[PDB]
């Protein structure tokens, strides 16, 4: 489709920190695109409002999604627990690439994760589809409240997110 | 090392 923009209102512990909005490539990785859209809407009944990143490493990557057990161990797609990879055309170019987050291969549910930088050496195994469009110095703020092994001296939430176009 | 898996998070 048309490339939808969906939005993210991060708060820290409760106060308010902004909002970062990001374009999906619908046009190269449809299902992948989709998956995450809905779960912005959270019109199949279930979704990323309210859920935290839980693992933020500076320098790195920002990781968020799963709505299930807001640790590493859950979330779901809007296809059933997991679904396949479906294409590896783009590649983590630099910060503000959106990725998805896995346990090998086709094993996409909900958790994804926000680039700081370029982060090549995962091309191939993590499918690209999408980057920050407006809200990049949201993400930079947000990486200052992780640690190297990612842990979070804060609990950053999704407070809200939905479609904008 | 720099990965991002959800499950067995490596070095």
């Amino acid at each position: 489709m048309v490339n939808p923009t969906v939005f993210f209102d991060i708060a820290v512990d409760g106060e308010p920190l902004g909002r970062v909005s990001f374009e999906l490539f619908a046009d190269k990785v449809p299902k992948t695109a989709e998956n995450f859209r809905a779960l912005s809407t959270g019109e199949k009944g279930f979704g990323y409002k309210g859920s935290c990143f839980h693992r933020i490493i500076p320098g790195f990557m920002c990781q968020g999604g799963d709505f299930t057990r807001h640790n590493g161990t859950g979330g779901k797609s809007i296809y059933g627990e997991k679904f396949e990879d479906e294409n590896f055309i783009l590649k983590h170019t630099g910060p503000g690439i959106l990725s998805m987050a896995n346990a090998g291969p086709n094993t996409n549910g909900s958790q994804f994760f926000i680039c700081t930088a370029k982060t090549e050496w995962l091309d191939g195994k993590h499918v690209v589809f999408g980057k920050v469009k407006e809200g990049m110095n949201i993400v930079e703020a947000m990486e200052r409240f992780g640690s190297r092994n990612g842990k979070t001296s804060k609990k950053i939430t999704i407070a809200d997110c939905g479609q904008l176009e | 090392x720099l990965l991002v898996t959800a499950x067995l998070v490596l070095a």
